[PDB]
DNA sequence: CGGGCTCCTCTAGACTCGAC
DNA sequence: GTCGAGTCTAGAGGAGCC
């Protein structure tokens, strides 16, 4: 539970250790995430968008109303897969009707618990010829796989489970080891046509896609995963008490600080670093604004805590020779690097990492 | 009846092949021999004991040409190398006017006629020519450019990625990228090399083209061994040595020095074609060219010496002739050998990743050890280097904001500019110790990733850094003598380790090496599988997986870390060893004009499919029992569910239309083995003890020798053949005890003592053919007990006098096995040519042949096989003289018919790269293992149509 | 209304053609956006956070949920109420200083039906003294940021009013050719609302401004991003949809002009993953075989506000230039291929 | 006295070269 | 012109095949 007390104490959690009990948690019941606990499930959106949308050229993203309208009364989105759904014959005109091709959506779904759970789930609704359906199930089992323990210090703690629907419909549960036990942190299924056809009842002419030189009603393979138990997941594995989250996902990269004088133009140094970083699309937290300047070592632990990458340490020195410090979180060990060479490193660093 | 047996009741062929293979009239063995063979058998409690009858056969062979077995093979070896022997005169006779001063820039073929002119050619059109290709190692796997020698004229050939350049060449070759050519001969030194780089070889349809390489006929007179390579290259720069004066190493260079002597012969000082790039090609056109030149006129001159004494010591037509069908190798692929090669590099990486994790994970948390000085208390990590270096020198408005911004960045603006006063380089990681330091990539590294990412288990920090133990004691490596470990007698830290090992020299092991001096530690190497006298290079072996899984190799963070560690380790070991040559593969695709009628129109076409072939670069002869060389398909390990690309067999797939059809020789030495021990003590079958118990066992009955070996000593079968080979050929006591503690973990060291004289018990059953062998080994010029072929010079008794006796002993068997192999090539060639069989020789390995037949001859195939495997044993059992062979052994186990390279029909290759299967992924279904009966009712008991 | 027709055939609007209609786009009853609106609405938030919580230490991101429990909750209607129960709890943030702001972007539920908006908000608590000047210097940076990617800023608009309390607030608008639309609005609330959420002790709401403590005041800066998107659409309309480069969803359309078919498609997919990583968003065109005609070609990525339309063809692999062609000038120019990137990169830098 | 091959990674000693 | 950082072979132990 010292996971959850870091958690709140740096602001990846709210609330007080009531409704911060991992059955509120893994429930849904908690109130909102912190704001570096926005950040890290920022930045889980955004590998996860890189990997399954970015870099392949069929799959799309999809705006999925968060209501059910009408049969009198509408309802909350309990899944994202039934607006994929919707919106497949509408994007089956971007491929040219070239299957297989994704719909991907990132959104907050709601699941009765009579209190209301708020989810993050990522979904990636794939659309593949009948024929080749378990292969591109087990493909994307092994991408999804690999992409949980890509940033996983321990990605044996990541495992799948082959599983059966009560309608005898393949598919795969893939989990995380919490300390507890074993929660479901994604989900494949091999739907098939059911859906499309109950959906869109009458013609199937419209449903159909060119797979090779046949055209062929897909195979829906649904993939959803939980990004809200995906973000504790990852805090849970990262944890001298130190997060380790990894480069690509730790919400705040680089920490700013300064030395003892002039204060003013080291005051427009750190600006002048900050503005740089910044507009390089690295985040960084001032800790030169501080006022109550404590010592090295509890910033060294503060930072560790937050999952801080690099401490930048602007002394006086800085205007004699354009040197700075800098303390690696992975070694705690301090190094000095020209003024002119950090913003290049740091962006070295989080791509290659 | 068809029913026959010896005079020592075995049961031998039926009567209607016998009255095909021998005839009629062989001398009978006589009441002496008989009797000797009585008392023999009775005297090692092996008579009496019948067998059950296998059922008879009876087959129409194909007509049998001469007077007996020798005459028809012959007349068979001698149709098929007539126009190559011709072509080889015409090269070993003829002048050739000097290479041409100016070299043509052109692309395409060009000839050379007298007074050094060049006229553009389509094609050499010659018969017999020296052939060299040179390939820019960076462009690719193209060929670059090539000088060919006729026995009229030279020739030259270069590449459109020589005389034009692009933006932009195709990464996938094909037959138009490659040297065109095409009963013809063509000689080189590594010539199947220069194969691979030939048009029209790559073609599913046979040509008659063949190839002679040097290596391979140096290999066949003058040849050596590994180990005198290794002496030889020590003296060029045992108390016998008049063998280094008539031998040389593969090396062109050696061997014209051997053969032809003369000026020496020399290389290019800068070696453009592996280290350059295209434009110092082009530049160096002229010296690269003149190069290939004097290397192919070495050649020239080297095959004109070798061609005689060639066909001297190896007088046998066959071994021409199966040394020219043994070069001819040929490998069907397709799309899923991209898809192969793109899964298993993603298997090995996301292993090595997952290693890597959890590798540089520890290395970073164990850098606060040099915080405080306390790494003197670690009993690992107190040698390494843990000093560090030094760092050497040589609200607001609108306007007011905009103003404040520009400001703040003119303030780095200007420091910006201060690094005149660095280094061009900066230093790597002046901060961290040493030891951190070589553990991470540097900064300029193209290929860079963050953290200490050049760690991996075979680091010599690495076991220090997981901190491994050998029965509590830390792991400590020795200079001298490896690995091992440090009992305790940071000396206080060890003790405190071992001391709560024990809550949760007394020890005997190799020794306490006093050479170490170690303060207050006692050293012992890590127990080696292969003795004492070995030493350990890394605990994470294969070896050690056993004695980690028992708890008494351990790893610091405990769990299963360690054990995951060694599971990734043999995961990955092949591919990080083989990877290069595997991916490396010179693939040619075919387009689908080149392709066969039969395969595109065959169902399991697909039109959006690559169709392709690998030519193996085999060595014909790349050893001095004269068998083949293959740096990969050679090696190419079997499929294993542990293995990462371990598939790798199983992707030469057949194309649609076509299957591959083969089989492996059963027990192949220990017959030829037992055959001479029998025909040198009596003129039958099973006269010797090891002859009996060989013959006396089926395969499939599971009574044979490497089966019964297996069972009465435990290990598997594969082991079987490991210890019954090694005790063959010289191995003594303790490496049969060594094997069977190595291959069987439950037994002890008194228990594996004695389970080694249960196997060395046996005037003896082994006495015969040891007999024999020695014997043969020790003649004046010892030759082949069936096709005559001699031992290289180096190894004969007058050049190395009670010398490489193993070798030597060794030799007569195994190359009678290669004898064996090139028999069968030419009876197999003989029948696919004269009942029109569709097909063609796709590989063979030391004792396995594999045929690239079409789908509706695939029986067909099976049969000639067999027929050929009969053949085979009863020329062996003629040379000999035993004028018959037993029914045991007449015919394969089963014959192979498979759309895919593997070792067993029935096996799926479901590897980690592969873990669906070869069916489920890529839709290759099981074949059929058929013996003799169910071929014979599936094609009626013939070969024709 | 020809936008809109373009708009839902381009794929940034989804629906039936009757289905979409101004007031449903407007309330917030529209079926939903299609990929390249989903990715505008991506560009259109990532330029706001950069232009207000980036860029500023005091303004931090929160989390407030769609649903408001206890008294058998219901569907939040804004996302200041979020923002307050969150003000006790962020002091530690700023260590008890001030002023500090929260800023989000979420869909806010408005019964009209349901209508959904994606709505960016910002609260600024301030002590009271200078609550007018932050007003004032927030309405002038949304301003300035709402007229930097517009082609006619004229159109933007901003005016102020008087709430029925009486507390000062700006409206901004929109002129959309059928009249101004409220695309955002600023208020200047006090500290009524955080009273009334915390009433008694006030000494938990006290900030520090030289030592002084002070109950805050709220200001109030609620935009439409949806609106926001369709003011850009409108704003941006040869039918060329001239949307400026920091907001247009696609930049590159990558093509291949002969044969072989094999070694164009590598090289051009050797650029497409060479783009992809180097952050540029590239439209797949290549993959397409039996292409139409080039005109044609251009038209559809007219539409589809696309930058650069990239052509490689035989030439390529001989020397290395490929077609490229701009959105803003109908103008050709050939380019060798390693110079693609960089140029990308520097005009996206330069109209920034 | 196993034999016959194949290649790899890792470490150490020697050489080259360039920057200060 | 000195000395420390890149390149290069040589050797040793491990690991595929028959
Ligand atoms: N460790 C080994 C392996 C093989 N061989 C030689 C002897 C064999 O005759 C030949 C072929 O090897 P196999 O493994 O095929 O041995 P067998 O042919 O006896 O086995 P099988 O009956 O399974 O074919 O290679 C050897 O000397 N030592
Ligand atoms: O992961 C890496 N890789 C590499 C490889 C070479 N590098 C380098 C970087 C700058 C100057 C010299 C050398 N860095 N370096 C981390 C590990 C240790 O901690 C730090 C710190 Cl304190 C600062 C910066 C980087 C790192
Ligand atoms: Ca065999």
């Amino acid at each position: 539970e010292a996971l959850l007390e870091i958690c709140q104490r740096r602001h990846f959690l709210s609330g007080s250790k009531q409704q911060l009990s991992r059955d509120s948690l893994l429930s849904g019941c908690h109130p909102g995430f912190g704001p570096l606990g926005v950040e890290l499930r920022k930045n889980l959106a955004a590998e996860w968008w890189t990997s399954v949308v970015v870099f392949r050229e069929q799959v799309f993203p999809v705006d999925a109303l968060h209501h059910k309208p009408g049969p009198t009364s509408g309802k909350l989105r309990e899944n994202l897969l039934h607006g994929a759904l919707e919106h497949y014959v509408n994007c089956l005109d971007l491929v040219n009707k070239r299957l297989p091709y994704g719909l991907a959506q990132i959104g907050v779904c709601f699941h009765p618990v009579k209190s209301i759970g708020e989810k993050t789930e990522a979904s990636l609704v794939w659309f593949t010829p009948p024929r080749t359906s378990n292969q591109w199930l087990d493909f994307w089992l092994r991408h999804r796989l690999q992409w949980w323990r890509k940033f996983a210090m321990s990605p044996s703690n990541f495992s799948s489970s082959d599983c059966q629907d009560e309608e005898g419909r393949k598919g795969n549960k893939l989990y995380y080891n919490f300390p507890w036990g074993k929660e479901l942190i994604e989900t494949l299924w091999n739907l098939g046509d059911h859906e499309l056809l109950h959906m869109y009842p009458g013609n199937v002419s419209k449903l159909h896609g060119r797979d090779g030189r046949k055209n062929v009603v897909p195979c829906v393979l649904s993939v959803n995963g939980d990004l809200d138990r995906g973000m504790l997941a990852y805090l849970y594995d990262s944890f001298r008490k130190v997060l380790k989250l990894h480069p690509c996902l730790a919400p705040i990269k680089v920490a700013l600080d300064v030395g003892r004088g002039p204060t003013l133009e080291l005051r427009q140094v750190c600006q002048g670093l900050f503005n740089e970083l910044l507009e390089n699309g690295i985040s960084v937290w001032p800790g030169y604004l501080e006022t109550m300047q404590s010592s090295l070592e509890q910033l060294y632990s503060k930072y560790d805590e937050m999952s801080i990458l690099f401490t930048v340490l602007v002394t006086e020195t800085t205007l004699e020779n354009g040197l700075i410090h800098l303390r690696s979180r992975d070694t705690t060990m301090k190094e000095m690097m020209h003024i002119s060479k950090l913003k290049d490193f740091l962006i070295k660093y989080i791509s290659s990492a | 009846g068809q029913l026959r047996h010896n005079p020592l009741d075995i049961q031998m062929l039926s009567r209607g092949l016998h009255e095909q293979i021998f005839g009629q009239g062989g001398e009978m063995p006589g009441e002496a021999a008989v009797r000797r063979s009585v008392e023999h058998l009775q005297k090692h409690g092996l008579w009496g004991q019948p067998a059950v009858p296998l059922p008879d056969v009876e087959l129409r062979l194909p007509p049998l040409y001469g007077d007996n077995l020798d005459q028809h093979f012959r007349l068979l070896a001698q149709k098929q190398s007539l126009p190559y022997l011709e072509a080889a005169n015409l090269l070993l006779q003829a002048q050739l006017p000097p290479k041409p001063p100016a070299w043509a820039w052109a692309e395409g073929w060009t000839r050379y006629g007298p007074e050094g002119e060049a006229v553009p050619v389509a094609i050499p059109e010659e018969r017999a020519l020296v052939f060299d290709v040179e390939v820019c190692l960076a462009e690719g796997t193209c060929p670059t450019l090539a000088v060919a020698i006729s026995p009229s004229a030279w020739y030259s050939w270069c590449s459109q990625r020589l005389v034009e350049e692009r933006y932009s060449w195709t990464s996938q070759l094909s037959p138009a990228d490659l040297i065109p050519l095409e009963e013809q001969l063509v000689v080189g030194h590594n010539v199947s090399f220069d194969r691979a780089h030939i048009r029209e070889q790559y073609l599913i349809q046979g040509s008659r083209m063949r190839f002679l390489d040097t290596m391979s006929m140096h290999m066949a007179i003058s040849g050596l061994s590994s180990f005198q390579r290794s002496l030889w290259i020590a003296a060029k720069q045992i108390s016998s040595w008049d063998w280094l004066d008539i031998s040389s190493v593969n090396s062109l260079a050696e061997v014209h020095r051997l053969y032809v002597g003369g000026p020496p012969l020399e290389k290019e000082p800068r070696e453009l074609f592996v280290k350059g790039t295209m434009k110092d090609i082009r530049e160096n056109f002229q010296d690269l060219m003149q190069y290939c030149a004097q290397d192919v006129w070495a050649t020239h001159e080297v095959f004109q010496q070798q061609l005689p004494l060639f066909l001297e010591r190896c007088p046998h037509p066959v071994t021409l002739a199966g040394m020219l069908e043994m070069g001819v190798s040929y490998l069907p692929v397709n799309q899923n050998w991209e898809r192969y090669l793109a899964e298993a590099q993603g298997t090995y990486e996301e292993l090595q990743r997952e290693m890597k994790k959890s590798l540089m994970d520890l290395t970073n948390d164990a850098c606060q050890l040099l915080s405080g000085e306390r790494y003197k208390e670690d009993p690992w990590l107190w040698d390494l280097e843990w000093d560090l270096q030094e760092f050497k020198q040589k609200p607001c408005s609108e306007e007011e904001e905009f103003q404040q911004d520009v400001m703040a960045r003119a303030c780095l603006q200007k420091l910006k500019g201060t690094t005149e006063l660095l280094p061009k380089r900066p230093q790597h990681l002046p901060g961290h110790p040493g030891w951190y330091r070589k553990l991470c990539p540097r900064l300029d590294d193209p290929a860079w990733t963050p953290g200490p990412s050049l760690l991996s288990l075979q680091m010599r920090v690495t076991p220090k850094l997981m901190a491994l133990t050998w029965d509590g004691f830390p792991l400590h490596y020795s200079e001298r003598h490896g690995w091992g470990y440090l009992v305790p007698g940071p000396y206080r830290a060890i003790e405190s380790l071992y001391r709560k090992h024990c809550l949760e020299s007394y020890h005997h092991g190799n020794g306490p090496y006093n050479d170490v001096d170690i303060p207050g530690c006692w050293f012992f190497k890590l127990p080696h599988k292969d003795g004492n006298s070995c030493n350990v290079g890394s605990p994470f072996a294969k070896d050690f997986l056993p004695k980690m899984e028992d708890g008494t190799l351990q790893a610091g963070p405990g769990g299963a870390s360690g054990p995951r560690a060694l599971e990734i380790n043999k995961m990955i070991s092949f591919w990080r060893n083989a990877h290069k040559r595997i991916s490396s593969q010179m693939v040619v695709w075919l387009p689908r004009s080149a392709l066969p009628r039969a395969v595109i129109r065959h169902p399991d076409y697909d039109e959006e499919g690559l169709y392709g072939a690998i030519l193996p670069q085999v060595v014909t002869a790349g050893t001095i029992t004269r068998r083949a060389v293959e740096p990969t398909w050679l090696t190419a390990s079997n499929a294993r569910p542990d293995r990462v690309g371990s598939e790798l067999k199983a992707m030469v797939q057949a194309p649609p239309g076509y299957t591959l059809v083969g089989a492996d020789v059963d027990s192949q030495e220990l017959w030829i083995a037992a055959v001479l021990g029998d025909a040198h003590f009596a003129g039958m079958h099973g006269c010797t003890a090891f002859g009996w118990m060989t013959l006396q066992g089926r395969k499939s009955r599971g009574t044979d020798l490497h089966s019964k070996t297996a069972t009465t000593v435990g290990i598997s079968r594969e082991h079987a053949k490991i210890f019954n080979y090694g005790r063959i050929y010289g191995a003594g006591q303790p490496f049969a005890e060594r094997l069977l503690m190595q291959f069987n973990h439950r037994l002890t060291q008194q228990e594996a003592a004695e389970k080694a004289q249960q196997m060395y018990a046996a005037g003896g059953t082994e006495s015969e053919m040891f007999n024999k062998l020695e014997s043969i080994a020790t003649s004046d010029i010892p030759r082949t007990p069936v096709l005559g072929c001699c031992i290289s010079r180096a190894l004969e008794p007058s050049a190395v006098q009670e010398e490489f006796m193993t070798s030597r002993v060794n030799w007569v068997v195994q190359s009678s096995a290669v004898d064996y192999l090139h028999l069968m090539l030419v009876a197999m060639k003989w029948l696919f040519e004269e009942f029109a069989i569709d097909g063609r020789f796709c590989i063979s390995i030391h004792d396995e042949v594999r045929y690239l037949v079409r789908e509706e001859d695939r029986y067909r195939a099976a049969l000639a096989l067999q027929i050929t495997n009969l053949l085979t044993r009863c020329m062996f059992a003629y040379k000999l003289g035993l004028n018959d062979l037993p029914q045991s052994v007449a015919f394969f186990s089963a014959v192979d018919i498979d759309r895919c390279l593997r070792k067993e029909v029935t096996m799926d290759c479901k590897t980690p790269s592969n873990p669906t299967g070869m069916e489920r992924r890529y839709g290759i279904p099981q074949g059929e293992a058929l013996d003799i009966y169910q071929i014979i009712e599936l094609t009626k008991g013939s070969l024709e149509k």
